[PDB]
RNA sequence: ACCAUCGAAAGGGAAUCCGGUUAAGAUUCCGGAACCUGGAUAUGGAUUCUUCACGGUAACGUAACUGAAUGUGGAGACGUCGGCGCG
RNA sequence: GAACGCGCGAUACUCUUUGAACGCACAUUGCGCCCCUUGGUAUUCCAGGGGGCAAGCGU
């Protein structure tokens, strides 16, 4: 499946920022 | 009959297939 | 409900969430021709 | 010996558009359109045509009443008779070899 | 310590037209006036904007008469016409003179 | 859970027939007769001690005879040819 | 600019249908939704009118 669409684009980039 | 009425200029100019007129070029 | 926290062990979490996303996305962009998936039953 | 023709705007000859002929109380030979027959329905299982059932047009059915559309039975108007009794054996069945079963396996870790 | 929950969402979702205007003129040819005498039915012009409620409408609302049916039919020449069949206690006849 | 919309007057599709009538109109008008869909409602009957009905071994029959979420099945819905039977 | 009508637009010698053209479609006078209001027995139905619709496992 793509599980991805439980995370919107915005909070996906700050929380990869966060790493 | 490969061209009918536009409706922006009144003219048999509007191709049917292309759906695009080939005088004021619509739309 | 979980009333516990963690100081690194919520980024490592956060870090193996991203590395799967970011494979399940480049599986499915890359399985969009079935030459690929022939390539991995012998891979 | 009066020739007739299509009453309606298809000129082809459609399965949709279909003649017959008949004579009208004025003596002459006149074309009548006919509708396409009905279907009998079928079971769900093997696929046989129901027993008991109707035979109507797909929007006829909403202007008769369940008994003319259904079997007193269980899973009436949807599988047939022996399709029906074949569930219910395979169900017991099915439910009788898992009693076993787990009767086998309470015996076979009761060991240690 | 943080309050987190467990059970979460699989996927995220974001959180002019009178009874004058109506009826232009009546129609008064031979046929249309054989159809008045005779037919109990009023032929009508009306314009290419009306429906049969409103052509209904604006002859019961004019002309004071009850209206059985109204069959309307576009010419050729761009207008509209209205053959308004009233009902039995009203003659057709009387509405014309009058 | 999953994407607008367009694309068939020969594909799928709810339902109308006969008679008559004009200079030129007809399954459209007139006369008679009938169906389809949607809606609000009333009456009778059933829902049998008070609370969602019965019969037959069975195939199944009935004037009815509640049924949410959820999960399915049928009709729509489907190649071509040959002889035989029936209207 | 075009179409249809009586230089003009149903107020026609205010401004119809369009057009960059705007609710959606369109080679169709096809299909919707929202708010107010009026009439026909009318709380339900039907129709007319007016006016519109191109949060985060970041700090
Ligand atoms: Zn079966």
């Amino acid at each position: 499946l793509s599980r991805y669409v439980k995370w919107p684009e915005y909070v996906r980039v700050q929380r990869q920022k966060k790493i | 009959k490969s061209h009918t009425l536009c409706n922006r200029c009144g003219r048999r100019s509007f191709h049917v297939q292309k759906k695009t007129c080939s005088s004021c070029g619509y739309p | 409900m979980i009333k516990d926290k963690d100081s690194a062990a919520d980024a490592d979490d956060l870090e193996s969430e991203l590395n799967a996303m970011y494979s399940d996305y480049k599986t499915r962009r890359s399985e969009r021709d079935a030459k690929f998936r022939a390539k991995q039953a012998r891979g | 010996a009066q020739r007739v023709t299509f009453r309606r705007r298809n000129p082809y000859n459609t399965r949709s558009n279909k003649i017959k002929v008949v004579k009208t109380p004025g003596g002459i030979l006149r074309a009548q359109h006919v509708k396409k027959l009905a279907t009998r329905p079928k079971c769900g299982d093997c696929g046989s045509a129901l027993q008991g059932i109707s035979t109507l047009r797909p929007r006829q059915y909403a202007t008769v009443s369940k008994t003319h559309k259904t079997v007193s039975r269980a899973y009436g108007g949807s599988r047939c008779a022996n399709c029906v009794k074949e569930r219910i054996i395979r169900a017991f069945l099915i439910e009788e070899q898992k009693i076993v079963k787990k009767v086998v396996k309470e015996q076979t870790e009761a060991a240690k | 310590k943080k309050a987190l929950k467990v059970r979460t969402s699989a996927t995220f979702r974001l959180p002019r037209l009178d009874s004058y205007k109506v009826i232009e003129q009546p129609i008064t040819s031979e046929t249309a006036m054989k159809k008045v005498e005779d037919g109990n039915i009023l032929v009508f012009q009306v314009s290419m904007k009306a429906n049969k409620y409103q052509i209904k409408k604006a002859v019961k609302e004019l002309y004071e008469v009850d209206v059985l049916k109204v069959n309307t039919l576009v010419r050729p020449n761009g207008t509209k016409k209205a053959y308004v069949r009233l009902t039995a206690d009203y003659d057709a006849l009387d509405i014309a003179n009058r």
